[PDB]
RNA sequence: UUUUUUUUUUUUUUUUUUUUGCGCCGACC
DNA sequence: ACTGTCTGGACTGGTCGGCGCTATGATC
DNA sequence: GATCATATTGTCCAGACAGT
């Protein structure tokens, strides 16, 4: 297609040059993605203060990135000196790296604050005295291996993310400020259904689609298990690869599933906007699922380079950063509440033309782990919302005596010495359970070492990472205060077998969070083989049961349970521990929460699109919300375009 | 200029250098440079004045390996190898010139 | 760079085509023909498969694209 | 003349061709012409009366291996010098074999074929759903012919 | 003043525990 | 039926240690 | 200045075999 990027980019220069001072010295003006990088000779002038940054970017309502001229870059040794000189002694750097190709320095700190500084300033001195552009990122206290995995990929395929950089901030602007004839709505799957969600935004310049996932209830069936590939709007748009973006709304396998499949068979080449705690993860849970079906002997879906190919991909964005993704589209990112790095995506589709926001699974009440949904946007005409728990007789149990009931059953398990065993999701609900112990071990309450296995260390350390992505408490302790809950020592990590044949064989009470809710897999299925005869000990499950697994019949008050043994036998495994079901962790919105997310989101859309849940879940929430606020809705089908402009 | 920067000097460097190293000379002959013995004065002073022959060391050359009665005063009547090497692998005499 | 004339299938190395003049020369092109001789068999059946190649001794191109 | 074979090495037959062509025109080699297809690879096809020329003009260069000993009929290299698509000649149906391209290396089943557009559409075989792309028809090479 | 088409309900989770080879040379029994 | 000629093969076991050797020319 | 296809095709004993 015609391209006018050339031009755009000639009165973007133009206009610096008028506004900048000539003593800078701009040699070189590019798109990097969707923010703009100039290159000077003399950052002292460029740079003196934040004043002149801050205007260059309200007037070209741009990300303006300044990176010094490549060949006036000091030696990397002298670089790390200066940098470390500079860097106050109490933000601790633990690794920097250098970019000889482009200017740009990153620097790894526990204290990211102290080398950003108040307002940027520290930035500004430190490319200004050294002449390397520097970039900022958090050292987690708890090691995580996908996140260094990640920053490695990342670094060592710096000339491919450059040029990828470079091809996306060509496509995203081949032309200036587009008024959008129409905008059009298509769901290629999640619609009036649970799971392989799709979201596809037309208009007649641009493409988007947003959270492309996967079901895995339904991965038998191949027609339900993946989005609608014979949709002729996505065909169209493949085949001539006019995909402009893909936006993933949280981290979960029916939102980011079938992200890997388009690269695997090299369907999709554009860039992808996802929160970095929603990047890492995904590919940990896309891992863990390429794993988990390769060990269940079927095909795998696609493979962990397809994995490295989507990171190499992805482009981060945090809380409230508004980017131009598209010629006539620009995207934002607030916070949603469900799990880390959770978002809602706001789609700003023209010059005040249209605005929709996905909301996408998040909960609207203050939990212990994340703050409550954003409800406030600068404008909204259409909204996009989930329906899983829409049903008017559908009520979630308040958290407060969810979590004294599950207090009070592990301390009368640990004071008779027994053993608490917690099968949980790998993220979500078992980081909530943590800081629930954490905070009631804090007074003293509870001594016994709490000890998580398999993806709960990651998840852990993932959130470790990201502290500004937390509640205000949290955010507040681990900030303002030098205490961080995720840092207590009672949490233990199990390394091997033998730690946990040792853990199991003790005698010492201790809590175990396990890593499998239903007892289908990893150190769940041994923690309770091991622990069922011993009446002391209690399972509290957390989350629903499915149908035809190990922890569903151990719920249901199943005594006795025969399953395959080592030897090719059937065995016998004696429950004779208590079983508690304590639902009310459950990060999913209430209906009582949809109902007041729609009372209370400011300004009121012109109309509601009820997804993500069963077709009469939705029905009844989308009648439910026409008959209290008089709002049209619509519960669409697969295959079903709105026209909203 | 064009004649210089048309010369590789690497390529006969390197050729006589595994050549001299390796032992293995041009047309199939091996064993022709060999590392010098270090055990004492008298091993480096055999080894700088030994004598091979080209013939093969499993068959046997009676009429080869015996000494011969013009090896007086060329090749050391008494100084011989063991084993296959033995008559074919020589060393020159006290009073030899060549 | 090589490029083909789409009317002759002459490949040059300038703008203009010194056989017909052509101010549309293709980039992409495959199975290149080397004219030595005009009276050649492959030029001959060159000549009543494109009516304008063969012309002139020269390289040549099967196909344009 | 006569047809002659030269084996060159794979992948660099133009520019043997260039030079053989060169080193004729600058020595008067009595050479014809030379014909170097791209789809055969490391032989390429020089018209001359006798072998003799071929092995005088092909001698010197490091390039230029030897010189078949025999002669091709006309009618061989006939099929050569006609301009043909390469989508024809495909039908939907079969299985092929993409060379080049991003699907590099993958086995794809013929949905579509256009002549006008000189594009084939295929649908892969190791998909889990079936995915129709739009490839040259160059790119592609026939497995098995299958209705 | 005119021929030859047909028609309807049963398969569940958003995921899991240690340099091989090649050849040469010298030497011991 | 004899007789000289062409071709294939195996070349005593073990042990000690050393000394090299395992890419290159042509675009982009 | 970095990468990519290609990179060539020692005597003697015993059994089988043309020659007269
Ligand atoms: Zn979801
Ligand atoms: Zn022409």
């Amino acid at each position: 297609r015609e391209t006018f990027v050339d031009d755009i980019l000639k009165e973007i220069r133009e206009i610096i040059v008028q506004m900048v001072p000539r003593e800078a010295g701009i040699t070189d003006v590019e798109f990097e993605g969707p923010e703009l990088v100039i290159y000077v000779k003399n950052p002292e002038a460029m740079m003196k203060d934040g004043e002149l940054i801050k205007n260059l970017a309200k007037v070209l309502k741009k990300r303006i990135s300044v990176r010094p001229d490549p060949d006036i870059l000091l030696p990397p040794e002298k670089a790390e000196e200066l940098i470390k000189q500079l860097v106050p002694p109490e933000a601790e750097i633990t690794n920097i790296s250098f970019d000889p190709s482009v200017g740009e320095v990153l620097i790894e700190a526990r204290k990211p604050g102290l080398v950003i500084g108040k307002n940027g300033e520290t930035l500004r001195l430190i490319t200004q005295k050294v002449h390397w552009a520097p970039r900022v990122v958090r050292t987690p206290p708890i090691q995580s291996q996908t996140i260094y995995s990640i920053r490695s990929i990342l670094q060592t395929e710096s000339k491919d993310r450059r040029k990828f950089l470079r091809q996306v901030g060509r496509n995203i602007y081949r032309k200036s400020e587009y008024k959008s004839r129409w905008i059009r709505i298509t769901g290629l799957g999640g619609f009036r259904e649970v799971g392989r969600s799709a979201l596809l935004v037309q208009t007649d310049e641009s493409y988007v689609l947003v959270d492309f996932g996967v079901n895995i209830a339904a991965l038998k069936d191949p027609t339900k298990a993946y989005p609608h590939f014979d949709a002729p709007e996505f065909r169209y748009v493949l085949d001539e690869g006019l995909l402009d973006a893909i936006i993933i709304t949280h981290a979960a396998l029916d939102h980011s599933g079938m992200l890997p499949y388009l690269f695997r068979y090299k369907l999709f080449d554009g860039p992808i906007y996802t929160t970095p705690p929603t990047r890492d993860l995904m590919t940990l849970l896309q891992q863990d699922f390429i794993e988990i079906q390769h060990m269940n002997g079927v095909e795998p879906l696609y493979r962990p380079k397809d994995i490295k190919e989507v990171i190499k991909h992805t482009i981060t964005l945090d809380y409230g950063e508004v980017r131009d993704i598209a010629p006539d589209i620009r995207l934002t990112l607030h916070n949603a509440g469900h799990i880390l790095g959770s978002s809602i995506v706001h789609l700003h589709i023209g010059n005040g033309l249209h605005n929709i926001a996905i909301t996408g699974d998040f909960k609207f009440i203050p939990t212990r782990l994340f703050e409550p949904a954003v409800s406030r946007f600068p404008r909204l005409e259409t909204l996009v919302m989930e329906s899983t728990y829409g049903g008017s007789n559908d009520y979630q149990m308040p958290r407060e005596e969810a979590e004294k009931r599950l207090i009070e059953v592990i301390h009368q398990t640990l004071k008779r010495g027994g053993k608490v065993l917690i099968p949980a999701m790998a993220v979500g609900r078992a980081q909530e359970i943590m800081m629930v112990l954490e905070e009631y071990a804090r007074v003293g309450g509870i001594e016994v070492p709490i000890y998580l296995d398999g993806m709960i260390w990651e998840a852990t350390a993932i959130h470790t990472a990201y502290p500004e992505y937390l509640s205000k408490h949290i955010r507040e302790q681990i900030f303002h205060e030098g205490y961080n809950p995720f840092l207590n020592p009672i949490f233990k990590s199990v390394a091997n077998s033998r730690e946990r044949q040792d853990i199991i064989d003790s005698g010492e009470p201790a809590i175990i969070i396990a890593t499998s809710g239903m007892l289908v897999g990893g150190p769940s299925v041994e923690y309770f083989k091991q622990l069922a005869p011993d009446p002391k000990n209690s399972i509290i499950f957390v989350s629903y049961q499915a149908e035809g697994t190990l922890g569903r019949q151990v719920q249901r008050g199943l005594r006795e349970i025969p399953i395959v043994g080592e030897d090719g036998r059937t065995e016998v495994i004696n429950v004779n521990m208590e079983v508690h079901t304590i639902d009310g962790f459950s990060g999913a919105a209430d209906r009582r929460e949809l109902m007041s997310y729609v009372a209370r989101v400011r300004p009121r859309p012109e109309r509601i699109i009820t997804v993500h849940g069963e077709a009469h879940k939705c029905l009844d929430l989308s009648s439910s919300i026409h008959k209290k606020f008089g709002i049209s809705t619509r519960a669409p089908n697969n295959l079903d375009a709105i026209r909203l402009k | 200029r064009f004649v210089r920067n048309s010369i590789r000097p690497d390529v006969l460097s390197e050729r006589i250098e595994h050549a001299l190293a390796t032992g293995s000379w041009p047309g199939g002959r091996t064993g022709v440079s060999q590392l010098l013995d270090r055990t004492n004065y008298m091993s480096t002073l055999s080894h700088l004045r030994r004598v091979t022959s080209p013939l093969s060391r499993d068959q046997p050359h009676f009429e080869a390996r015996d000494l011969h009665g013009t090896h007086w005063g060329r090749i050391c009547p008494t100084e011989t190898p063991e084993g296959p090497n033995c008559g074919l692998v020589k060393n020159l005499a006290l009073m030899s010139q060549i | 760079k090589e490029r083909a004339c789409r009317h002759c299938h002459y490949i040059t190395t300038e703008d203009r085509c010194p056989v017909c003049g052509s101010r549309d020369l293709s980039d992409d092109w495959f199975d290149l023909v080397i004219v030595l001789d005009v009276e050649s068999r492959i030029a001959k059946k060159l000549r009543e498969s494109i009516p304008e190649a063969a012309k002139v001794p020269g390289k040549y191109a099967i196909r344009v694209r | 003349g006569k047809i002659f074979t030269v084996s060159v090495t794979v992948g660099q037959e133009t520019t043997t061709a260039n030079l053989i062509y060169s080193k004729a025109k600058t020595y008067n080699l009595p050479l014809y012409a030379i014909l170097s297809p791209s789809k055969v690879k490391g032989y390429i096809f020089i018209e001359a009366p006798n072998k003799s020329a071929v092995e005088e003009a092909i001698r010197g260069i490091r390039h230029a291996k030897r010189v078949l000993p025999g002669e091709i009929p006309f009618s061989e290299i006939e099929h050569f010098l006609e301009e043909k698509p390469a989508v024809s000649g495909f039908e939907p149906g079969d299985i092929v074999e993409l060379i080049a391209g991003p699907f590099k290396g993958e086995k794809a089943k013929v949905v579509r074929v256009d002549e006008s557009k000189d594009e084939i559409v295929v649908e892969l075989v190791s998909s889990v759903v079936p995915i129709p792309v739009t490839v040259r028809g160059e790119y592609v090479r026939l497995i098995s012919k299958r209705q």
